[PDB]
């Protein structure tokens, strides 16, 4: 049908107000909830609707900084809500010291984007405790963790690395070299990346490689032209009508960014068909409530919502700004994310 | 749903 | 111990074993953001979660509070974490732990923290024997589940239990020739066991997968495996290969099979093959089927490929 706008804007300001208690188990990720809803809008051209000051301050209150003695360097970035009790303190005064807090690298990573979005300068972000706590992440085969307590390591989160090596403009977050390692020996034999060496191709880490390639710019570098059309090939074929995440598996909404996006970067997106895409979008269009569902009947969330959106920019939707396809926020933001950089260089 | 983290 | 949904629960608020504890409430200052509301229940588990945490107390009674804070939210990466720290400190028998943690998984079966933890079990143990069969076992409720597939190919690599995968990679191709993911197994198993440079592996490969196409001619996932396990040594290297797969054109064809077709003549033409313009053609007139007919979604992109051949071959 047509694009219900003004619907997805207010879902994303709920979004930003009140959950239900049946989200609790996003408690530890609300920041990349607070994410889908402040880019969704950006995207829409309504971040009017909100008070960016309040929100930049939230966030700031979730940065991990140093202690006095500097001692918790391998720890520093950004939580993912305030779970831990730890008292409101937008990064005002230095770290009260905590046996368990930590940050987590898509809460860094979600966080400065939001930052960035909101217009903030990251003048209050400790710019090198955050590289440390990010190079503390990363392991001998290039892949990192998201928490220096430990978690799993995969594709995801070589992403989120390069995201924050970006945003800071400073790659001496990683070591580079190890991390295209990591990004070559996941390509499968169906030539998809997976989300490590030896598994199954998926679209969602086929984005997260390629993207992160083209954030430290070196895909061409990386792939060679023979290796780029295939990952190409396997890439366009995602496409059903709306696109799945791996061969043979049902379509959904977010793959429409996921995969759509990787075939921007790899300039072919062009080439696929714009009409089955934006039909299938919209038939998960929620029109009570407003956001998008992975499927249609299905109910809506904060992350199709968002992808939904982004998936829409990718053809030019009338009324959507257009996606930056690797870095995942708005053109616009990402052109002030660059004024910023020059900025600082001086 | 999609859970990514 | 006490269950949550007891009728004879009582909040930890009220129970006399944590009177010494000042519960910690959780503050996200003057306007929140995507502030989750909690029941008085949840709130009250987590204001002493928090407490015992921030105070590191490595007691039995805490081991009991992460049990009901995970109840609440098993994707509570730090509630696990600690869990994890406490099993260590109060040295808790882990075989008991295995039995928990696969309960848990059986009822959250595409949570992250979960999966993590029955593996870092499973390292401290160094015990993989119910690994393979827990797996199949979360396999049959979700055979493409993501973290199954993953932390099966962990046990088997970390403790090389190679022995009966092919077998088992064979029984789920014949419950769904068209799961990706059996598929992408297979090729994991062969791989890490005898390899491909063997031409009796090969070519037991290449016949298997051409009797799985011929039985479900629409199936990608067999289609890429065909040409994964070719492609680097050079489609166009068999000869026989291109008039075998002519000949199923007329009635098993699919727009796979003309890919294959196409991406075989590239390969020729990329090795300087006799008759170059013959088969240019002969590439360039699939390309326009697949556009026009077999593969229309896709007929921007084809045409593309089509135009990518000539400018690459004249
Ligand atoms: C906050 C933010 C924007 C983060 C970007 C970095 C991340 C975490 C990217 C994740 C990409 C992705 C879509 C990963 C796959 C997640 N799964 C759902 C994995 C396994 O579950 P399945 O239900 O089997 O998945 P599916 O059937 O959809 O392939
Ligand atoms: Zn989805």
């Amino acid at each position: 049908l047509d694009f219900l706008r003004d619907r997805h804007v207010r879902f994303f300001q709920r979004c930003l107000q009140v959950l239900p208690e049946r989200y609790s188990s996003l408690e530890t990720s609300r920041l990349t909830i607070a994410f889908f809803a402040l880019s969704g809008l950006d995207m829409l051209d309504s971040l009017d609707v909100v008070n960016k000051d309040d929100i930049i301050e939230w966030i700031y209150s979730l940065q991990v900084l140093p202690t006095e003695d500097r001692s918790n360097l391998d720890r520093c970035g950004f939580r993912g809500s305030s779970y831990l009790g730890i008292p409101f303190n937008p990064s005002k005064n230095p770290g009260t010291a905590h046996p368990y807090d930590s940050g987590h690298i898509a809460m860094t990573y979600t966080g400065l984007s939001c930052l960035i979005i909101l217009g903030d300068d990251l003048s209050r972000v400790d710019k090198e405790a955050c590289l440390a706590g990010l190079r503390a992440l990363q392991l001998e085969d290039g892949s990192f963790c998201a928490v220096p307590e430990g978690s799993e390591n995969d594709m995801r989160f070589v992403y989120c690395a390069s995201c924050i090596c970006y945003m800071l403009n400073n790659w001496s977050g990683m070591d580079m070299k190890k991390a295209i390692s990591y990004i070559r020996r996941s390509m499968s034999y169906d030539n998809g990346l997976a989300q490590g060496a030896g598994l199954e191709s998926h679209g969602g880490s086929t984005f997260c490689g390629i993207a992160s390639l083209c954030l430290m710019g070196k895909l061409e570098e990386v792939f060679s032209e023979k290796e780029l059309n295939r990952i190409k090939r396997w890439c366009i074929m995602r496409q059903q009508n709306g696109y799945h995440g791996r061969p043979n598996k049902p379509v959904d909404t977010c793959y429409s960014f996921w995969v759509g996006a990787t075939l921007k970067l790899l300039k072919i997106f062009q080439y696929t068909n714009f009409e089955k895409n934006r039909n299938y979008i919209l038939s998960t269009q929620d029109r009570l409530v407003g956001g998008f569902a992975k499927w249609p009947d299905s109910h809506p969330d904060a992350l199709h919502a968002y992808f939904g959106i982004c998936g829409l920019s990718l053809m030019e939707e009338s009324g959507i700004c257009k996606v930056h396809p690797a870095l995942n926020v708005s053109t616009r933001t990402s052109e002030r994310l660059r004024d910023l950089h020059q900025s600082w260089k001086t | 749903k999609c859970v990514i983290l | 111990f006490l269950s949550l949904d007891s009728p004879t629960y009582v909040l930890y608020r009220d129970r006399a074993e944590w009177a010494d504890i000042d519960p910690v409430p959780q503050n996200d200052g003057p306007s929140p953001v995507v502030q989750i509301i909690y029941s008085e229940k949840f709130r009250d588990v987590y204001d002493y979660f928090r407490a015992v945490l921030q105070r590191d107390e490595r007691s039995e009674r805490a081991f009991k509070l992460t049990r009901d804070a995970i109840e609440l939210n098993a994707a509570n990466y730090t509630v696990w974490h600690f869990r994890r720290v406490l099993l260590r400190s109060l040295q808790k028998d882990l075989q008991e732990e295995m039995n928990y943690i696969i309960a848990i998984i059986e009822e959250q079966p595409k949570n992250y923290q979960v999966w993590h933890h029955r593996r870092v079990l499973v390292e401290w143990l160094k015990d993989p024997s119910q690994e393979l069969e827990f797996i199949a076992d979360i396999l049959n409720q979700d055979a493409k589940n993501y973290h199954a597939w993953q932390h099966r190919q962990w046990v088997i690599q970390e403790f090389r239990l190679w022995d009966n995968e092919l077998q088992y990679v064979d029984q789920l191709l014949k419950e769904d020739v068209r799961n990706n993911s059996v598929w992408n197994q297979r090729h994991f198993v062969i791989s890490n066991t005898t390899g491909y440079s063997d031409r009796a592996v090969l070519e037991r490969e290449v016949q298997y997968t051409l009797e799985m196409i011929k039985l479900v001619p629409h199936n990608e996932s067999a289609w890429n495996y065909l040409k994964g396990i070719l492609q680097d040594r050079g489609l166009s290297r068999y000869p026989n290969l291109l008039n075998q797969l002519l000949d199923l054109q007329p009635s098993h064809s699919s727009p796979y099979l003309i890919a294959f077709l196409v991406d075989i003549y590239e390969d020729m033409l990329e090795n300087q093959c006799d008759n170059k313009e013959d088969i240019l053609n002969k590439a360039l007139e699939l390309c326009e089927i697949l556009a026009k007919e077999k593969d229309t979604i896709r007929k921007e992109y084809w045409r593309y490929i089509g135009r990518s051949l000539q400018s690459k071959h004249s």
